[PDB]
DNA sequence: AAGGTAAGCTAGCT
RNA sequence: CCCCCCCCCCCCCCC
DNA sequence: AGCTAGCTTACCTGGTGT
C-alpha cells in the first residue's frame, strides 16, 4: 500500500539534518568512494575518503536521500542537497 | 497464449556503477539477466518492450557493503506452453521413438505411439521419415501438434505432443 | 533491569517517544522537546521579589513624565513622551509579564527561580556586549516597535513541533510556554534599554542567537533515550554508600529503597503520612 | 558462511512461533535415526546408517555431506527424525496440555461452557489471546459435568441442546510426568494416558481450539504431545573427536540414544507377547527420556545423571541466560580485533587520545580497500611486512583468498591491483572504540584517536579517567578495531571523546581538571604567585596554540 | 497523581545521596511504570510480561518458558525491538538506523 | 575479548547502529544459512554449485532465501526446532503497523 | 533457486499446503495467466495473449526502437523478412540468445497477417466477441476452415459461440490472410 | 541460619 | 563447579 | 464443602580473568 509515500507538500520532519543522517551519510559516501565510486567535488589534493565525503556535504553534491520512517510506516523523502547542516 | 507480463526484477549495483550512465548499465544489467531467460513460472521471458520507458525507482543503499539495490519494473513478451494448447510447428529430428517439433523458442516430442497407427518410421530414407499412404512427415515438414503434457528443465521447457486426434496432423 | 524495561524507548520523526509496539510513552521528549546537554540552570527573574521591585524593573508608562523610557535611554526618547498608541503595545507587554509571574508561582509554588532551560540567554547579552563595545552612556538606535514586536517575531520561530493543525500548533505552544516566560522576562523594553544597553545592530544578533541556539536545542530523531535514561539513574545509585546514616522520621533510602521502588513492594519498610 | 549463492539475500521481518506437526518433522527428515550406536559398521571408524549421519553432516573433513556434498563450514546440517513407539507429553507444555484438559469435555471434545453462559460470553469477548485463556480457564475448570441441555437465552423454564454428551469430567491433578482423574460412593482414580489425551485433542474444534490460546495454522492443541521426535544434526552436539582410536560423544547424543534404546524395548514390547503393566514399565522411561532430554532441571524429581553422576546437559540449560546462548552468545559475544592490556596516565597525550604498544598494533589491523589515492602508500606498508610498524599482514584479492605476507614466496612481489584489500597494521590517527568495564554509561565506551607508542601499557590523559572511573593501580581496559569506513564514521562522528564533553545525564560536562593539574592550578593562581623571565618563556612556548606574542 | 508521587520518591532517593539526574531521565522511567493501567514494576512479572517481542522479553528473566508460550500460542515477532535485531545479526532502527538511505538518479546525473 | 550485554547497551545509547552490527557479525559470528520462503525454516538443501536449492517437504525448489544471521542465532533456532518449536523466518511483513 | 523476476501478482503462501490445481482448455492456465491481471500502475487489467502476427510485430516493434535509443547513447517481405530481422537481433540483442532468434524465424515464417493495418482489423473482428483472451489469439493463429477444426482445436470455445458466427468470422480471417 | 512474589493447591474455614 | 581478581567513589562540622 | 488462609514453590540475585 505505497500511500505511504508522504507528498513534499505537507511534509512535517525537521527541515535541519539529524547527528544521525550525517554520520550516516559521511560513512555511507565515505564507504563508497573507498570502493572506487566516482566522487562529485573536485578534490582539493585529498586523498582520504570520509575527508572527500565531508567536501562532497559541504558543496551539497551528495547524491544521496533520506527516508525518514513514522511509526505508522509512513515516510518523508528528504534530499542531503535540501537538508540544514548546522549542528 | 504468447503473453504481454508485468514484471519486476532486484537488480544490487556496485558503488563503482554510481556515475551519470548508472541508469543505462541498470538497464543492460536487466536485459542481460531477463532477457533470453526462462522460468518455469512466466515461461520464456524471450523480449523485454519499452525500453525507453523501464522505471528504475530509488535504489535503497545496502547496510554493510556499499552496493544499492533496484527494483527494476519492466513489461516483457513471454512464451508459456500449456497442456491441450494445439501449436503449429516444425520437425527438426526424427526416430524410431518419434519426431521432435520446434514451436517458437521450445521443442515438442510426438511419440511413434501418439501418431496414427498407419503412419511409420523408415530408417532407409535420407534424411529417416514417417511414412504413410498419404503423407511424409520428415525433418524439414510442418506439423500441427496437440501438446499433452509438459515438463520444466534448467533453461527451457519441454512437452510431449500427440497428432492421433482430428484435424492434427502434417499442414 | 531498568536497561532490559527500556532498551526499545526511542525519539521518533514525530517528537513522540514511543516502544517496540509504538505506545505513545511521552507525547514530547521530556515535556519539552529538548536534548538534555543543551541545558543550563537558569533563573526565571519574573518569578521572585517585591512586588514594588518588579514594578520599578519592568513597567514602561510613556504616558508619566516620572515613569516613561529617559531621552538618555533611547533616540526616539523626546518624541516618545505622551504617545497613545505605543503605551497600547507597552500596556499589551506589561500585562503579559505579569500574567507570566502568577503563572510561574503556580508552577514552581515555593518560588524557586533556578531551572535548567536552553539556550543561556545571560552569555548571549554578554557576548553581544563585548562584539559589539557597547557603551553604557550612549541612547540606543532602538525603537519601541523593535524591541516589542521583535521578540513577539522571535517567538513564532522557536520551533520545536512543525504541522498544520490545532492538535500539534497547541502541543508547539505548550512546549515553548516555560522558555517564553524566560525569554519575555529577559528581553523586556526596559531591560534591552536600561540593564543591557542594546543598539538595533546588536539585538539582532540577541535575537539571531536565540533562533539558531534554540534549534540546535532540540532532541533529535533517532534519540535512544530509553537506554540513556536507564543508565543515567542506574550509574548514580551504583555510587550510592548509604543506608540512611547511623542515627523527623528514621526513613529508608539509598539501595533499598531505590530496590522498594522499582519492585513495586507492597510491604515497605518505612509507611508514613506527612499531615499538614 | 563462504562461497557465491546465486539466492536473493533478505533480511529476517517476522518470526512466527509455532509447533511442529509429526507431519512436519518426518517431511523435515533426511533420516529414519533407528540405531543407539555412532558409527564402528563392524569396527570401521566411519558414520554408521542408523545414528549421527545417516545424511545428517560430517563427523570428519570429508567436504561430503551426503546431503548438500558441502562440507562442514557451510553445511547447515540437516534433521533427521525418531518415530516415538507411544506418544509422549511435552515437558515444557504439561500444565497447558493439564488446562486445555480442564477447559474441554474429557470425552466429546466439546468447551464445557458454550458461548450460552454470560460470564463465559465475557471471557470470549477478550481480544488478547493469553489473557482470553485465562478467563476460559478459571471459569471452566470448575464446570464439571458436559452439559447435554442448557437454559436458553429467552426463559430458562425452556432449556435447550447445546449439544455434546452428559459424562462426568475428573478432578486432573499432575503426579510426575502423569495426569490423573478423579470422577464421583467413594471415587474412581485412574492415570489418564497419552494417547487418552490425544484422542480428545485431535477432537477439539478449530472454534474452540482457536477461542482457548492455539492456531490452526501454526500450533494445534494435539501438536504440544510428541509422536515423531525430530533428530538435531551433528552442529548441534558435536562430535569433539580427537584421535583416530578414541571417540568424543556429546552429552545430547547420548541422551538420544538413551532415548533411541527406551524405544525400541518398547516397541518389542509391545509388540511381542506385551505383558500389558510391564508395557507401562518402558513406556513411563521413555516419558522421562524424552523430557530430560529438553529440560533436566524438572520441579521434584531425580535428575537424569550422566555414568559420571554429572546431571546431563538438557537443551533448555544452554538457553537459560548470562553464559546461555541468548544472554551468553547473542546480546554479547567475545569478538575479534580487540585487544587489551594494563592503563596507565599520561599528561603528553590529547585528552581524546589513547596510547598503543606497538605490539597491539602490529597484530590489530585494517582491512583497506586498494584505491588510486593509496595505491601507493599500500605498496610500501606490504614491501615493510608484518614484522615493521607502519607494515601490513595480509592481501586480499579479487578471488577472495589471502595472502600471508609472513609465509607467501610473492611476499615481496605484490602488485596491488585496484580493489584489492590491505589489512594494514593499526596507524596513528585511527578511531577505536576504548572502554572499561561495568560498562554502566555510555561514556564507559568512547572513540579515541590512536597512537603508536613503546612499554606495554594503554595510555591515557587524565580528565578521560571520570567518566571511565579508571585508576593506575592496575585497572586493565578493552579496545576495538572498526573494520568498514561506515563504521570509522560512526566512532568519530558520534562517541568522539570531544563530543561527550557534556553529558545528558546531568547537563553538565562529565569530565573536568583533576589531581596534580586541579592541586596546582589553585597554587599558581594565588596572589602571590609571581613568574620569572626565562620560566614564562617555556610556559608560553608549552601551549601549543600560542600567537607567538609574550 | 500515582506518577506524581512516584517521581517524588524517585527523585528523593537520587537526591538524598546527593547527586542531581536530570528531570526527564527520571520522568522516562517513572511514566514507562505507569502508561499501562497502573504501576508496572521493573521486575520478571512487571514489563516482562508486557505484549512486546517474545525474541525479546526472552533476552531478560524468562527465556525458554517464554518461547515454549511463543510455541504453544504462535506469536508473531515483529522485528522491531532492539534485541531482535541484535539476535539476528542486522541493523537495528536505532539512531544511525532510524531512516533508510537511497541513490538518487535524478541528482547524480545533475552533479555530473 | 568480551563485547558483552553491557558494552551492546552503551552502542545503543549512542545510536551507532552499523558498529553495533559489525561487533556482533563480521567482529564474531557471521554466517549465511538458507531459509525456505513458505515454510521459514533452515530446510533448504543448497547444493550451491550445480545451483540447485530445494525445500522437500514443500517441494519448493523456487521460493528459497539467503541470510546472514550470527551462526549462534543458527543454533538457537536448531535448540527450539530440537524441542518441536518452530522459529520460522520471514523476509516480508504479513502484518503492517 | 536464482535472482529471478517478481511480478505484480501479491501471493498470501503462508505455511499452507501446495494446493496447486491442473492447466489446461478449460482456461485454466496459471495464476500467473489468470484473466483479472494489475499493471504496475496497480490498476487492474486484463490478459494480453498474443496471435503469432501480433506478437512478431510487438517484437520487431520494440527491437526497432531500442536500436533507436542505442544510436542515441551512441552519440554522446517473405525471405527478406527473416534475412532483416536477423540483423536487428545482431544489433539490439546478446546474440548468446538463442530463444529469440528462434522465435523471430518461427514468426516470421509462421505469421497470417504481415502488416500492421491487416493486425489491426484482426484485432477489431476478434474484439466484439466476448471470447477470451487466449481463445482469441488462437484464433488468430489458427488457421480453421469449418466451426468444427475451431471448436475441436480450440475446447473451450464449445458452447461460448454460434457454429455460423465462428464461420462467419473464420472467412474475414482468410480474406484477411496476407499473400506472404 | 535468604527474600519477595505470583501462581497454585491442600486442608479445613460453612 | 569453584575461587579469587576488579570495584570499595563521596562524606561526619562550621557562615 | 462455597470460599479463603496459610502454606509451598520456582525464579533471580554486579563485572572480568588456577
Ligand atoms: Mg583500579
Ligand atoms: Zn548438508
Ligand atoms: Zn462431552
Ligand atoms: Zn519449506
Amino acid at each position: 500500500l505505497k500511500e505511504k509515500a508522504i507528498p513534499k507538500d505537507q511534509r512535517a520532519t525537521t527541515p535541519y539534518m539529524t547527528k544521525y543522517e550525517r554520520a550516516r551519510i559521511l560513512g555511507t559516501r565515505a564507504l563508497q568512494i573507498s570502493m572506487n565510486a566516482p566522487v562529485f567535488v573536485d578534490l582539493e589534493g585529498e586523498t582520504d575518503p570520509l575527508r572527500i565525503a565531508m567536501k562532497e556535504l559541504a558543496e551539497k553534491k551528495i547524491p544521496l536521500v533520506i527516508r525518514r520512517y513514522l511509526p505508522d510506516g509512513s515516510f518523508e523523502d528528504w534530499s542531503v542537497e535540501e537538508l540544514i547542516v548546522d549542528l | 497464449m504468447f503473453f504481454i507480463k508485468d514484471l519486476s526484477l532486484n537488480i544490487t549495483l556496485h558503488p563503482s556503477f554510481f556515475g551519470p550512465r548508472m541508469k543505462q548499465y541498470l538497464k543492460t544489467k536487466l536485459l542481460e539477466e531477463v532477457e533470453g531467460s526462462c522460468t518455469g513460472k512466466f515461461g520464456y521471458i524471450l523480449c523485454v518492450l519499452d525500453y525507453d520507458n523501464i522505471d528504475i525507482q530509488r535504489g535503497r543503499i545496502l547496510p554493510t557493503d556499499g552496493s544499492a539495490e533496484f527494483n527494476v519494473k519492466y513489461r516483457a513478451v513471454v512464451f508459456k506452453p500449456f497442456k491441450g494448447e494445439v501449436v503449429d510447428g516444425t520437425v527438426v529430428s526424427c526416430s524410431q521413438h518419434g519426431f521432435e517439433v520446434q514451436v517458437g523458442p521450445m521443442k515438442v516430442f510426438v511419440t511413434k505411439h501418439l501418431m496414427p497407427q498407419d503412419l511409420t518410421f523408415n530408417a532407409g530414407s535420407n534424411p529417416p521419415s514417417y511414412q504413410s499412404s498419404e503423407d511424409v512427415i520428415t525433418i524439414k515438414s510442418r506439423i500441427r501438434v496437440k501438446i499433452e503434457g509438459c515438463i520444466s528443465q534448467v533453461s527451457s521447457i519441454h512437452a510431449i505432443g500427440s497428432i492421433k486426434e482430428d484435424y492434427l496432423g502434417a499442414i | 533491569r531498568l536497561v532490559k524495561a527500556l532498551e526499545d524507548i526511542m525519539v521518533h520523526y514525530d517528537n513522540t517517544t514511543r516502544n517496540s509496539l509504538g505506545n505513545v510513552i511521552q507525547f514530547i521528549y521530556g515535556e519539552d522537546g529538548m536534548d538534555a546537554a543543551h541545558i543550563e540552570k537558569q533563573s526565571l527573574d519574573t518569578i521572585g521579589g517585591s512586588d514594588a521591585a518588579f514594578e520599578k524593573r519592568y513597567r514602561v508608562d510613556l504616558l508619566n513624565t516620572d515613569h516613561t523610557l529617559d531621552p538618555s535611554l533611547l533616540e526616539s526618547g523626546s518624541e516618545i513622551l505622551g504617545d497613545l498608541k505605543l503605551q497600547v503595545l507597552l500596556d499589551e507587554e506589561y500585562k503579559q509579564l505579569v500574567k507570566d509571574r502568577k503563572f510561574l508561582r503556580e508552577v514552581f509554588v515555593d518560588g524557586e527561580a533556578n531551572w535548567p532551560l536552553p539556550v543561556n540567554i545571560r552569555r548571549i547579552i554578554q557576548n553581544a556586549q563585548q562584539t559589539f563595545h557597547i557603551d553604557h552612556t550612549k541612547p540606543s538606535d532602538l525603537t519601541i516597535k523593535d524591541i516589542v514586536l521583535g521578540v513577539k517575531d522571535l517567538q513564532e520561530n522557536l520551533l520545536v513541533l512543525r504541522g498544520k493543525n490545532e492538535i500539534i500548533q497547541n502541543a508547539q505552544r505548550d512546549a515553548v510556554t516555560l522558555f517564553c516566560c524566560l525569554l519575555r522576562s529577559r528581553l523586556a523594553t526596559r531591560r534591552v534599554l536600561q540593564e543591557y544597553r542594546l543598539t538595533k545592530q546588536a539585538f539582532d544578533w540577541v535575537l539571531s542567537n536565540i533562533e539558531a541556539q534554540f534549534l540546535r536545542s532540540v532532541v533529535h530523531p533517532g534519540e535512544m533515550v530509553g537506554v540513556l535514561a536507564a543508565q543515567s539513574i542506574g550509574e548514580p545509585a551504583t555510587q550510592m554508600t548509604l543506608n540512611t546514616f547511623h542515627f523527623s522520621k528514621k526513613v529508608t533510602s539509598g539501595v533499598p529503597r531505590l530496590k522498594e521502588i522499582l519492585n513495586v513492594a507492597k510491604n515497605m519498610k518505612t509507611p508514613s503520612l506527612t499531615v499538614y | 558462511g563462504q562461497q557465491y549463492s546465486s539466492a536473493p539475500l533478505r533480511t529476517v521481518k517476522e518470526v512466527q512461533f509455532g509447533l511442529f506437526s509429526p507431519e512436519e518433522v518426518r517431511a523435515i527428515s533426511v533420516a529414519k535415526i533407528r540405531f543407539p550406536e555412532t558409527m564402528d559398521e563392524t569396527q570401521t571408524r566411519a558414520k554408521i546408517g542408523g545414528l549421527n549421519d545417516p545424511r545428517l553432516g560430517s563427523i570428519d573433513r570429508n567436504l561430503k555431506c551426503q546431503t548438500c556434498q558441502e562440507g562442514m563450514n557451510e553445511c547447515p546440517g540437516h534433521f533427521g527424525h525418531i518415530d516415538l513407539a507411544k506418544p509422549v507429553f511435552h515437558v515444557g507444555f504439561i500444565a497447558k496440555i493439564k488446562k486445555v484438559c480442564e477447559c474441554v469435555c474429557m470425552h466429546c471434545g466439546k468447551l464445557l461452557l458454550d458461548e450460552h453462559n454470560e460470564l463465559m460470553r465475557q471471557a470470549l469477548a477478550i481480544k488478547d489471546s493469553k489473557k482470553r485463556f485465562a478467563a476460559i480457564w478459571t471459569l471452566c475448570k470448575t464446570k464439571m459435568v458436559c452439559e447435554t441441555d442448557v437454559p436458553s437465552e429467552d426463559d430458562p423454564t425452556q432449556l435447550v441442546s447445546r449439544g455434546g454428551c452428559g459424562n462426568t469430567q475428573p478432578t486432573i491433578r499432575k503426579d510426575g510426568l502423569k495426569l490423573v482423574g478423579s470422577w464421583k460412593d467413594e471415587p474412581e482414580l485412574r492415570v489418564l494416558s497419552t494417547e487418552e489425551i490425544l484422542n480428545i485433542f485431535k477432537h477439539i474444534s478449530v472454534k474452540d481450539f482457536t477461542s482457548l490460546g492455539f492456531n490452526e495454522v501454526f500450533s494445534r492443541p494435539e501438536w504440544m504431545i510428541l509422536t515423531c521426535l525430530p533428530v538435531p544434526p551433528p552442529p548441534v552436539r558435536p562430535s569433539i573427536s580427537f584421535n583416530e582410536s578414541q571417540r568424543g560423544e556429546d552429552d545430547l547424543t547420548f541422551k538420544l540414544a538413551d532415548i533411541l534404546k527406551a524405544n525400541i524395548s518398547l516397541e518389542t514390547l509391545e509388540h511381542n507377547g506385551a505383558p500389558h503393566h510391564a508395557i507401562e514399565e518402558a513406556e513411563s522411561l521413555l516419558q522421562f527420556h524424552v523430557a530430560t532430554y529438553m529440560d533436566n532441571d524438572i520441579a521434584g524429581q531425580p535428575q537424569a545423571l550422566q555414568k559420571s553422576g554429572r546431571p546431563v546437559k538438557s537443551i533448555r540449560a544452554r538457553l537459560k541466560g548470562k553464559e546461555g546462548r541468548i544472554r551468553g552468545n547473542l546480546m554479547g559475544k567475545r569478538v575479534d580485533f580487540s585487544a587489551r592490556t594494563v592503563i596507565s596516565g599520561d599528561p603528553n597525550l590529547e585528552l581524546d587520545q589513547v596510547g598503543v604498544p606497538k605490539s597491539i598494533a602490529k597484530t590489530l589491523t585494517y582491512p583497506e580497500v586498494v584505491t588510486p589515492y593509496n595505491i601507493d602508500r599500500l605498496t610500501q606498508l606490504v614491501r615493510n611486512g608484518p614484522n615493521e610498524h607502519p607494515g601490513a599482514k595480509y592481501v586480499i584479492r579479487d578471488s577472495g583468498d589471502r595472502i600471508d605476507l609472513r609465509y607467501s614466496k610473492r611476499a615481496g612481489d605484490i602488485q596491488l591491483q585496484y580493489g584489492w584489500k590491505v589489512e594494514r597494521h593499526i596507524m596513528d590517527n585511527d578511531p577505536v572504540l576504548f572502554n572499561r568495564q561495568p560498562s554502566l554509561h555510555k561514556m564507559s565506551m568512547m572513540a579515541h584517536r590512536v597512537k603508536v607508542i613503546p612499554y606495554s601499557t594503554f595510555r591515557l590523559n587524565l580528565s578521560v579517567t571520570s567518566p571511565y572511573n579508571a585508576d593506575f593501580d592496575g585497572d586493565e581496559m578493552n579496545l576495538h578495531v572498526p573494520q568498514s569506513e561506515e563504521t570509522r564514521a560512526e566512532l568519530s562522528q558520534l562517541c568522539a571523546v570531544p563530543l561527550q564533553i557534556v553529558s545528558p545525564q546531568s547537563n553538565k560536562p562529565c569530565m573536568g581538571i583533576v589531581q596534580d593539574t586541579l592541586c596546582g592550578i589553585r597554587k599558581l593562581t594565588l596572589r602571590d604567585t609571581f613568574i620569572e623571565l626565562d620560566q614564562v618563556l617555556n610556559m608560553l612556548y608549552w601551549v601549543p596554540d600560542w600567537d607567538g606574542v609574550i | 497523581a500515582g506518577r506524581a508521587a512516584l517521581y517524588k520518591e524517585v527523585y528523593n532517593v537520587i537526591a538524598s545521596d546527593g547527586s542531581y539526574v536530570n528531570y526527564r531521565h527520571m520522568a522516562l522511567l517513572v511514566d514507562v511504570m505507569t502508561t499501562q493501567g497502573g504501576l508496572t514494576s521493573v521486575t520478571r512479572h512487571g514489563f516482562n510480561r508486557s505484549n512486546t517481542g517474545a525474541l525479546m522479553r526472552c533476552s531478560f528473566e524468562e527465556t525458554v518458558e517464554i518461547l515454549f508460550e511463543a510455541g504453544a500460542s504462535a506469536e508473531l515477532d515483529d522485528c522491531r525491538g532492539v534485541s531482535e535485531n541484535v539476535i539476528l545479526g542486522q541493523m537495528a532502527p536505532i539512531g544511525t538506523g532510524a531512516f533508510d538511505v537511497m541513490i538518487d538518479e535524478e541528482s547524480l546525473v545533475k552533479y555530473m | 575479548l568480551r563485547f558483552g550485554e553491557m558494552e551492546r547497551d552503551c552502542m545503543i545509547a549512542h545510536g551507532a547502529a552499523s558498529f553495533l552490527k559489525e561487533r556482533l557479525m563480521e567482529a564474531s559470528d557471521a554466517f549465511r544459512v538458507h531459509i525456505c520462503g513458505i515454510c521459514g525454516l533452515m530446510t533448504v538443501i543448497a547444493k550451491l554449485n550445480h545451483n540447485q536449492f530445494e525445500c522437500k517437504g514443500c517441494d519448493n525448489k523456487i521460493d528459497i532465501y539467503q541470510i546472514h544471521i550470527p551462526y549462534a542465532a543458527k543454533l538457537l533456532f536448531q535448540e527450539l526446532m530440537a524441542m518441536n518449536i518452530t522459529p520460522r523466518l520471514y523476509t516480508d511483513r504479513s502484518r503492517d503497523f | 533457486m536464482n535472482v529471478s523476476t517478481s511480478t505484480f501478482q501479491t501471493r498470501r503462501r503462508r505455511l499452507k499446503k501446495v494446493e496447486e490445481e491442473e492447466n489446461a482448455a478449460t482456461l485454466q492456465l496459471g495464476q500467473e495467466f489468470q484473466l483479472k491481471q494489475i499493471n504496475h500502475q496497480g490498476e487492474e487489467e486484463e490478459l494480453i495473449a498474443l496471435n503469432l502476427s501480433e506478437a512478431r510485430l510487438v517484437i520487431k516493434e520494440a527491437l526497432v526502437e531500442r536500436r533507436r535509443a542505442f544510436k542515441r547513447s551512441q552519440k554522446k517481405t517473405r525471405e527478406k523478412e527473416l534475412e532483416s530481422i536477423d540483423v536487428l537481433l545482431e544489433q539490439t540483442t546478446g546474440g548468446n540468445n538463442k530463444d529469440l532468434k528462434n522465435t523471430m524465424q518461427y514468426l516470421t515464417n509462421f505469421s497470417r497477417f504481415r502488416d500492421q493495418e491487416t493486425v489491426g482489423a484482426v484485432i477489431q473482428l476478434l474484439k466484439s466477441t466476448g471470447l477470451h483472451p487466449f481463445e482469441v489469439a488462437q484464433l488468430g493463429s489458427l488457421a480453421c476452415d469449418t466451426a468444427d477444426e475451431a471448436k475441436t482445436l480450440i475446447p473451450s470455445l464449445n458452447n461460448k459461440i454460434s457454429d455460423d458466427e465462428l464461420e462467419r468470422i473464420l472467412k474475414e480471417l482468410s480474406n484477411l490472410e496476407t499473400l506472404y
